[PDB]
């Protein structure tokens, strides 16, 4: 869509592979505000809107929170202390046509100023003067809506880089779905640490003569002492002991 | 509430309309130039119309705000250039001469013609058959035959043509409330609005006459020099008592009296300045010429060139069907496109023009933050002196030892620098009485103190006293010779390239004093100095932005003309011009000696 109809829609119940972007080798604006790359992957936010736009190459600075400018003021505004990050990769070889890319419009005047993450669609008309525009262009109509010149003989800067801007925040709502985290073949008859999904313990791995009804994700016998999990990634029962221990 | 915001609102609506159509014209220009094709004919003036009219609805918008209370200085600018009525003065019946007239002019130069009369053989054009004539023959009667072939059967159609053009270009000025049509030129120049920086527009008549004094002198030596060493190979053919002919001094127009050297040169038995055979030894193509030029640009500090202009422009002569003209020009389509169109040959002349367009382009990319109505030069001579300073610095005998193209084992002395400047002496001192006194005599008739009769006895009495010219024949009314040249006739302002010499000296001096050169300019170097490098380009991403006044504070610090710093260039030079003229005649009065 357009830089000033940029769309908001939730992402939620399905795993978020950040990892697939460090390796994608292609990506030059790699930015993070508030927060570290690295970081973000095992614990998340909810609220994991994603905004959509096509910012041309001289204007890449101006979107960024605490940062004004052209676009940042009248189109699409970032609010201070975005804990977000902003990804972009060059676009010239499929989003952009032989004499002008006349698919991408903007507004360029507005009388006020926009309150942070708001999305206003209509055709009015910019307002400069104290006399009114009767819908005929004259010395102060200046119709703000402009359709951008996209060509593959462009310069550098302004050759439209394809962004895409992932807004993750803390809201009330609990229970938000984050990326996935490192798994480890199991090791068999040996005291080895284990962390599953929700339990950690230290024991040593065996296997069960004892079978689970396909719903339950680990069990205990006797005063709350856990003795049997089973793996989703493996669909086997195992037992779990404390390993050798005693007084010499 | 404020006319400052209201005139940001309709400037930046405008450089987004106006950029979409600069482009589809750039462009449009840019295919017919590539390709000639029968539909490209009908195809640029499509687009040509729509973006003639756009300029006219743009004009009509920005007249009725008022100007007498602007005090921001960087809108004035833009709207004293947007403002410029034009052809929207001229009547209906009058507009339609206009493009009928520019096109009958190029079609009427394209026709080219050495067909002898009463012995109609065959006549080819002028690249193959006039260039050869000109340059190679020394035979008089041939070449006086040829100069009757141009202006008795093409200059006599134009009498009653040129006329009618120059009754009515002066009339728009009344109605545009200004005094002549010269001083609508003098527009580009004028500024107004900053306290202590004004430039009045008849000033600038009386400082180009003043500025005049001291050429005077250098150019009465040059044509006394050059006498001695012309009649040894004419002895009995011209008498050494009087002045020159005119057909004899180098080009077609008599620009540039480079082609003399071959001629008339002093010492021929060491050989000259020529690495055409160094090249050709070591298989120097196209590609590895231009890639050692990009590299000594980025040494300096200027910024390289973009990915989008190797693998899109074009640069050789490519095919055998593709006949189209490949005049060298320089292209800004603008939006990050940057373009250079010539057909390269492996010359001497090629090479230095190869240095010449790029310092053009080399400029545009500065001020592309710039708004697009302010993405200009500072005035018409900044434009073509900024594309001359890498020309003196690339014909050095340093920089083409740096790059590998002279002999590793090759010495400097007097004579091997002797020979160089005054290479550079035809081409700088030569132009500028030339450029002063066409574009006086101009400026004088547009002015209207000048009648009918007296044109051509007060043209002619000029060329004898300042150039010092004897006419070979006596011409009289219905000549019309003065219109034939290209600027005069297509509306080319000729200032421009009398300031290009007086800038390409004062930043030449004052870019040499920050690198710390110990000798003398012209042996003066720019490379292997990354402070120069970053105070050159700050100043040169201003643009038209500033006022031009400004630019010249920002290099030199002195606010008027100055003379000095020319004659330091050619003090070994003057020192030697003046011992050989100690004993020939040098200034000349008027001359009714050969043809009484
Ligand atoms: C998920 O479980 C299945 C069945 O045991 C297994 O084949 C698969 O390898 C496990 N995870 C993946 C996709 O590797
Ligand atoms: C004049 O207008 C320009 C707009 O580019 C602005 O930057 C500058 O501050 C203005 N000058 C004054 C004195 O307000
Ligand atoms: C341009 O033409 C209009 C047409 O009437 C006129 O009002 C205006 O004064 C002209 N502008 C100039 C600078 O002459
Ligand atoms: C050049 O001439 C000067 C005197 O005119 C002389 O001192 C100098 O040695 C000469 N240079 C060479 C390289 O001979």
């Amino acid at each position: 869509a357009s830089v000033y109809a940029w769309n908001r829609k939730r992402i939620s119940n399905c795993v978020a592979d950040y990892s697939v972007l460090y390796n994608s080798a292609s990506f030059s604006t790699f930015k993070c505000y508030g927060v570290s790359p690295t970081k973000l992957n095992d614990l998340c936010f909810t609220n994991v809107y994603a905004d959509s736009f096509v910012i041309r190459g001289d204007e890449v600075r101006q979107i960024a929170p605490g940062q004004t400018g052209k676009i940042a003021d009248y189109n699409y505004k970032l609010p201070d202390d975005f804990t977000g990050c902003v990804i972009a990769w060059n676009s010239n070889n499929l989003d952009s046509k032989v004499g002008g890319n006349y698919n991408y419009l903007y507004r360029l005047f507005r009388k006020s100023n926009l309150k942070p993450f708001e999305r206003d669609i209509s055709t009015e008309i910019y307002q400069a003067g104290s006399t009114p525009c009767n819908g005929v262009e004259g010395f102060n109509c200046y119709f703000p809506l402009q359709s951008y010149g996209f060509q593959p003989t462009n310069g550098v800067g302004y050759q439209p880089y394809r962004v895409v801007v992932l807004s993750f925040e803390l809201l009330h709502a609990p229970a938000t779905v984050c990326g996935p985290k490192k798994s480890t073949n199991l090791v068999k008859n040996k005291c080895v640490n284990f962390n599953f999904n929700g339990l950690t313990g230290t024991g040593v791995l065996t296997e069960s003569n004892k079978k689970f009804l396909p719903f339950q994700q680990f069990g205990r016998d006797i005063a709350d002492t856990t003795d049997a999990v089973r793996d989703p990634q493996t669909l086997e029962i195992l037992d779990i002991t404390p390993c050798s221990f005693g007084g010499v | 509430s404020t006319i400052e915001e209201q005139a940001k609102t309709f400037l930046d609506k405008f450089n987004h309309e106006a950029e979409d159509l600069f482009y589809q014209s750039s462009l449009a220009s840019w295919n017919y130039n590539t390709n000639i094709t029968e539909e490209n004919v009908q195809n640029m003036n499509n687009a040509g119309d729509k973006w003639s009219a756009f300029l006219k609805e743009q004009s009509t918008l920005a007249q009725m705000y008022p100007l007498q209370e602007i005090q921001n200085l960087t809108v004035k600018l833009q709207l004293q250039a947007l403002q410029q009525n034009g052809s929207s003065v001229l009547s209906e019946d009058k507009s339609k001469r206009l493009n009928t007239i520019l096109n009958t002019m190029s079609t009427i130069y394209s026709t080219g013609k050495v067909c002898n009369p009463d012995n109609p053989q065959e006549c080819l054009l002028l690249e193959p058959g006039l260039n050869e004539i000109m340059a190679n023959s020394l035979d008089y009667n041939e070449r006086l035959w040829a100069w009757e072939s141009w202006r008795s059967e093409v200059g006599k159609q134009l009498r009653p043509l040129y006329e009618e053009y120059v009754v009515l270009k002066n009339e728009m000025a009344r109605a545009n409330h200004y005094e002549d049509y010269g001083d609508y030129w003098r527009g580009d120049y004028e500024v107004n609005g900053v306290d202590g920086y004004d430039y009045s527009r008849g000033q600038l008549i009386e400082d180009v006459e003043h500025t005049f004094e001291e050429i005077k002198p250098l150019y009465e030596h040059l044509h006394a020099y050059v006498r001695a060493k012309l009649m040894n190979a004419y002895p009995s053919y011209i008498s050494p008592i009087g002045c020159l002919p005119a057909h004899l001094l180098g080009d077609m127009w008599g620009r540039f009296w480079t082609n003399l050297y071959s001629l008339t040169v002093p010492f021929g038995q060491k050989p000259n300045i020529d690495v055409t055979d160094a090249m050709v030894d070591q298989a120097w193509d196209a590609q590895r010429i231009f890639k050692e030029a990009e590299k000594f640009f980025v040494s300096v500090g200027l910024p390289n060139m973009t990915q989008g202009f190797w693998e899109n422009s074009m640069l050789t002569d490519p095919g055998n069907v593709q006949k189209a003209v490949c005049h060298p020009t320089a292209w800004d389509l603008g939006k990050g496109d940057f373009r250079i169109l010539m057909c390269t040959k492996v010359t001497m002349d090629d090479f230095l023009t190869a240095h010449h367009e790029m310092g053009h382009i080399q400029y545009d990319m500065a001020y592309a933050a710039q708004p697009f109505l302010l993405r200009n030069g500072a005035n018409e001579g900044f434009h073509e002196a900024v594309g001359e300073i890498m020309s003196l610095s690339a014909a050095t005998p340093k920089h083409l030892k740096s790059i590998g193209l002279l002999s590793p084992d090759f010495q400097e002395d007097n004579e091997t620098e002797i020979n160089f400047l005054l290479k550079q002496a035809l081409t700088i001192v030569g132009t500028l009485p030339f450029t002063y006194m066409l574009e006086k005599w101009r400026w004088m008739v547009f002015k209207g103190e000048i009648p009918k009769d007296q044109w051509m006895k007060k043209w002619w009495e000029m060329k004898r006293e300042i150039v010092g010219v004897v006419e070979p024949v006596p011409h009289d009314e219905t000549y019309c010779d003065p219109a034939s040249l290209f600027h005069v006739s297509n509306d080319y302002s000729f200032i421009r390239y009398y300031t290009r010499t007086l800038y390409q000296f004062q930043f030449q001096e004052a870019l040499c004093q920050a690198a710390k050169h110990e000798g003398p300019l012209h042996k003066c170097d720019i490379s292997n100095s990354t402070e120069a490098g970053q105070k050159l380009f700050n100043m040169l991403r201003l643009g038209k932005s500033e006022p031009w006044t400004l630019a010249l504070e920002n290099v030199v610090g002195a606010k008027n003309m100055n003379v000095r710093p020319l004659l330091n260039y050619f003090e070994p030079l003057f020192t030697w011009l003046k011992d050989q003229n100690k004993n020939s005649f040098v200034g000349w009065s008027t001359d009714w000696s050969p043809y009484a």
